[PDB]
């Protein structure tokens, strides 16, 4: 399989809502798998199961679709937000994503 | 319904009751028949549009009407 | 356990009857003509019964009415469509069913829609020469109709294609029956090797019938619809009313129960319409538990019995149970085991089948033959040897046959 | 939950180095361990998986017969070995815990940067 | 009765080891070169045989010549026509060996249509090396063919899907066989519990080959066609041909007969080729009936046999039983019932497999130790006890030992 | 043919006779053989009546050689 | 043989709660609502459980979207074709859906290939919930995934129709297992009849699982490929490790071998994985032969081994089994049999199921109880009558109290 | 693929070994769905056109889900 985010950069402002585009090419099945990895640390779960919410994080995040595009959407930007965020998936083996960068 | 289960320790042993009882006695037959014809040999020449397939399906309907025809007298198992 | 008992009947001698008697030539010609104007009729035979008939496809009056646009008319040029899609459907149940045939060789079961749609069967049910409760009860479980017929192969003519399809009838409705289970049950002692089991072995189906029961052993040969069950009396055995006396005793000298034994024990359970049965033995694991919670209950050497309400697992040893979910309720009826009264060191062996009465005897037979050849040993020491036959007059003296010389 | 990862270590060309990542906070054997590496400056990339409990181990193609991953259920620590290391190597490598009720790594340790060089 | 002795085998061997010797990658290019312009062929083997070889489809052929068509022809067009009726019909059948391949793990029980049509299995029956005398019988049986073989997958190449298709060899024709029934036999004594029965435990199929008879325990592995009978020895036992002695009698010395004992009665019934046998036993009530004459005989206690002539329908206790229409010569035999010739008491409980020497013996050991036991116990109460060793010459007087001064 | 039975009340048995012998001692390994192709996917860019189905049911042809091919050497079982 | 010491369960038990589940009145909704515009969803039903819904065939948005021109008044205006295309090919799906379900009466064979496709099996797979381990085991062998997985139809509502499918879930992997085979082993006394048999029934397969060993005595419900076997535990027993040392030593005290005895010796074989075992007695010819060079040994009476190496076909008596062609190597190992070690006269005739260790029991009981009559009746011959109870003095002379005469 | 066999004369009797094992526990219990449509029997003046088909076949569709109501109370 092969993965592709269609946004490859991204800035803005604060109280933005941003929308992030992954697109696959096989039986993806319908899982996908959103993260965040601040610089000099470890990524963190932010969306599973492509559409629920991980416990403890902010609900301005969301994610939908099905089929070959899934998008992550951030409804408010906060200056806390800047980072980095990846695709992922389960087709047989395992593929992150090149991903985007959310710089200010 | 009522569907009552009683268990016998003594014996180990658990009985089911309340089920309503429907069973079978005798046969009874009745003949279905499919009426059918032969075919033709005489079809047609050559093809345009619709003229193959009138012999398509119809070769084997002559096939089929044939190994029916083998089951003449030998008597099936049970 | 109890298969060896039944019978053995041919299942298609009334359709093969049919058949070979409708073999007879005319019977033919009478069918092709009394159905000629209509497509339900009612023909008398040749031996002097009479059966119903039926007409589910008529390629014929198709084929010909086509026949003539396909060469008198029009040769080998498009002819319309009606012509194309249509002759390309007709063609399909008879290939279906050649390939049924040709594949079973005659015989087919249970019946495919192939043969008879659900139209052709409700109108044969409709039409049925029965009562009417009878219809509303084929009415409602049409599929076990489909699963408990047989179809056979007839007779192909010059232009007349015919089977049998039988249809079984529900004579016998509306009675009160029973479900019976069983389980290995055996002795609790610690010590390995010093175990006697006993298990009930008429388990199945029982089933009330003009004041006698039918006993159906197998399980997979009766069926259970919603809270209904159907069954086949070619795999009954006749049984007299009192059988029921057994469940609620053992000992009851009207009737006599059957049971096996033998000196192999091992944890088991059966499972039941609303409960489970645990007969847990041995060092073995056995435990009830629920899905929200985890494990319930815990059980001890020797047989045992949990209610579905609360549970849903039972995991025995190694393997893992699922227990039924109906509703329902259930009861508990406590007592004593019954396998303690019994002597460890008389006890027979093993036997395939039997009876309590028949162990009761062989118990009393085995007391019987110690009790008499043991007592004859309690004379030992009072026999003593017998004196010379030469007319002396031997004295028992110091236990044997002794010269007098004491008071001589 | 946590994972702890070994120190920093540095290598020659073409040796073979070891990993150890050890978890706690939960149990060992109910959960899978997946590995992942992330070039300087570069995306990250998926190496394999070892289940604990059956011993079993599946391995990325660009990886294949270079990565051995070991287990210790006494210690419930898993050990990573990647054997002729190369130049291109140079990264740092995160030992991550899969969930089977949920598609997605819930937990990462803190990381092992090692660097691969003839001086 | 007899399942507890058959061998086992794989019944694919052969069909395995032909496909893995197809996987030696020197056969199949051979496989696909031998068969270059014909439909038929015989292909040696690496490992040194030499078989059939059968092609009956073709694809790249016309997936070449429609492809133009479908491309180099006015790119993409509807122009092409009578492309669909070449093409659903051709893709159908290779659906159709897909989904039937993959449902059952493409070792299918028996060959479809679908695999083979019949006039490809006419042309592989042509072709096989054999005498005239087994192409004609499989000539007319194509229905029983396919009933007996088997399908394999086997391998698949870069265009080349081959499977076996396994057939079944005649080796032995037209010798006589004869099928063999049985029922219950016990005693007809009117109190409940004090009956016995012994049952035949041989029935079954015999066939001779060789001088030797076959034997086939399981009826249902015997399919029957009009007269001729279709048999497999894969369950076949190797019998001295005096087994038909046990047909005729059953106290011969040559060969020991088979029998199984046990004390449970019950009514039953058993159907066979042209009549019927009724064991009525007890209470249950036993009738013959024909189809325009209602009742025409009532049994009695005991077992008995009834003809087809005339009689149709049979009823034992609440069951309805059919029996066959067969036209053929019937033949009653009068005798003596064996089971009164035993004693009741000392008759044997059960056993599972028994010889009617075995129970001879039996009963004479029990007998025998009984006797000797008895001799030996009717002189008890005339011995005497042992007198005390303290030097005193007791007389035997008053049974006892006592000092005397009778006569001294 | 006759097909005649014995019943002996002496043993309560009954025995058929007339039947004739056929029995299988033997087997045949025949192998059929069904030729494939490649059946490039690409092989058109636009729509028309018949393309339509024809992609359709060609897919179906790749999905069921793919799926056949999935059973590479799965050990036949009897 | 072991078949009745199993217990009896439900597999379908699952499947009728979540079905039962499945009609609270709000919960379909909530499973149309949760897959308003997506596929393959996680939804927690009113129970408290968490499944796995899925979509599979839409036809609501082509029929709406289809049928306006169709149902409207265009006077049903035919426009062109890839009308009869989307629709045509797509309702037999559907239909034979209904035809399945029809036949079958609910429950349905293992999941057919038109219930659902390969593709929707390993998108399935995907989307179950379970450690990633158990993926291959499972993707490479939907073949024989199929056969383990049952299909139940459950509800239709407003415009969904559902039905529940059963997936086995697998627990245990790569723990040692191994196949055990039996044969008969009889004496070769000159006398027939005479000779004495005995077996052991523990056949079957062993697998290691937790420290017990789980044993399955029905071989032909476990599945084998390549080097994997595929079986549940429904039909097993939890054995203790021990029992392992019954395959190296017979008379081991840690447990004790199950056997059974019978008097009646046949000529039959075995067919292994890597040879055959041949039981070969009386006169019955037996031989083994290679397809290339004809016969190379004669077997003599007893059991005997041949490995596969060299080995073609096995013949005994009139049958003929083939051998499989396994790359494997065996080993054999010389021994006496052990039937030599028991005497002919106190051997047990007839034993369904007994241990080794109650034979031997039965056995010393059976010889201890004749040495102690024997020893007793050495004593007759020792024992004089009772002399007259009229007080007479006599004297012992001849072995009668006659009177004191021959010494006063 | 290591299979090996050993036949033990003094009982008759061979064990095979190597193999490996899996076996099943557990059951998951995934429900299926398939939309399906009211379906109106709205009646065309005349489909003796090419839409004969359309007529035919699609009274089969209605009879199939009603024989799917049939055994709705399974």
């Amino acid at each position: 399989i092969q993965l592709t985010q269609s946004p490859s950069t991204l800035s803005a402002s604060v109280n933005d809502r941003v929308t992030l585009t992954c697109r696959a090419s096989q039986s993806i099945s319908s899982w996908l798998a959103w993260y965040q990895q601040k610089p000099g640390k470890a990524p963190k779960l932010l969306i599973y199961q492509a559409s629920s919410l991980q416990s403890g994080v902010p609900s301005r995040f969301t994610g939908s679709g099905s089929g070959t595009e899934f998008t992550l959407t951030i409804s408010s930007l906060q200056p806390d937000d800047f980072a980095t965020y990846y695709c992922q998936q389960f087709n047989s083996y395992w593929t992150f994503g090149q991903g985007t960068k959310v710089e200010i | 319904q009522n569907i009552t289960e009683e268990f016998y320790q003594s014996t180990c042993s658990a009985v089911s009751k309340g089920y309503l009882s429907a069973l079978r006695t005798g046969w009874y037959t009745s003949v279905i028949t499919i009426e059918l014809s032969n075919i033709k040999e005489n079809k047609c020449n050559g093809t345009d549009a619709k003229v193959k397939l009138i012999k398509q399906e119809l070769d084997k309907y002559k096939n089929a009407v044939t190994e029916l025809q083998l089951l003449m007298q030998s008597t099936p198992a049970t | 356990f109890l298969g060896f008992l039944l019978g053995v009947g041919s299942a298609i001698a009334s359709g093969v009857a049919v058949c070979k008697v409708l073999h007879l030539e005319g019977e033919v010609n009478k069918i092709k003509s009394a159905l000629l104007s209509t497509n339900k009729a009612v023909v008398s035979l040749s031996n002097g019964v009479s059966v119903l008939t039926f007409k589910v496809l008529d390629l014929k009056n198709y084929i010909d009415k086509q026949l003539l646009p396909i060469l008198n008319k029009q040769s080998c040029s498009i002819s319309n469509i009606e012509t194309v899609i249509e002759f390309q459907q007709k063609n399909n149940r008879l290939l279906e069913i050649t390939r049924e045939f040709s594949v079973n060789a005659g015989v087919t079961t249970p019946v495919s829609t192939y043969m008879l749609t659900n139209s052709e069967l409700l109108s044969l049910i409709n039409d049925m020469p029965i009562t009417n409760d009878q219809k509303k009860l084929m009415s409602n479980n049409v599929q076990i109709v489909r699963q408990q017929s047989y179809s056979i192969m007839c007779i192909i003519k010059e232009e007349v294609l015919a089977y049998v399809v039988q249809l079984p009838l529900y004579g016998v409705i509306d009675t009160p029956c029973w479900k019976l289970h069983t389980s290995p049950l055996c002795t609790t002692n610690t010590k390995e090797g010093s175990n006697i089991c006993l298990t009930r072995t008429d388990r199945g189906w029982y089933c009330d019938n003009a004041g006698s029961v039918s006993f159906f052993p197998q399980a997979e040969t009766c069926k259970v619809q919603s809270n209904r069950v159907f069954c086949d009396t070619m795999n009954s055995l006749t049984l007299p009313s009192e059988v029921n006396l057994c469940n609620v005793d053992i000992f009851n000298p009207k009737y006599d129960c059957k049971i096996m034994t033998s000196k192999t024990d091992v944890s088991s359970s059966v499972i039941t319409s609303l409960g489970a049965i645990v007969s847990c033995y041995g060092k073995t694991k056995c435990t009830a538990s629920n899905k929200n919670r985890g494990i319930i209950k815990t059980f001890s050497n020797g047989c045992d019995y949990v209610s579905n309400k609360g549970v849903d697992t039972v995991s025995v040893g190694n393997t893992l149970y699922y227990v039924n979910k109906q509703e329902g309720k259930s009861l508990y009826v406590k007592g004593e085991p019954i396998i303690n009264f019994y002597d460890p060191l008389v006890f027979p062996s093993d036997e395939f089948d039997a009876s309590i009465s028949q162990v009761n005897e062989k118990i009393n037979q085995s007391l019987a033959f110690i009790r008499k050849s043991d007592e004859l040993l309690s004379a030992i020491g009072g026999y003593i040897p017998e004196a010379p036959r030469d007319g002396q007059a031997y004295v028992r003296k110091d236990g044997e046959w002794v010269l007098l010389s004491t008071f001589l | 939950v946590q994972l702890v990862q070994s120190g920093a270590e540095v290598k020659k060309p073409g040796a073979s180095v070891k990993v150890s990542c050890k978890a706690s906070g939960y149990t060992f054997t109910s959960y899978d361990i997946n590995w992942v590496r992330q070039a300087t400056g570069q995306g990250l990339e998926w190496m394999g998986w070892m289940n604990p409990n059956s011993g079993n181990t599946g391995y990325a193609q660009k990886f294949q017969g270079r990565v051995t991953m070991t287990r210790q259920t006494s210690r419930s620590t898993a050990y990573m070995e990647l054997s002729s290391l190369r130049s291109e190597d140079t990264a740092v490598y995160y030992c991550a815990r899969e969930d089977w009720g949920s598609a997605a790594f819930d937990s990462w340790g803190q990381g092992t940067m090692v660097t691969v060089s003839s001086a």
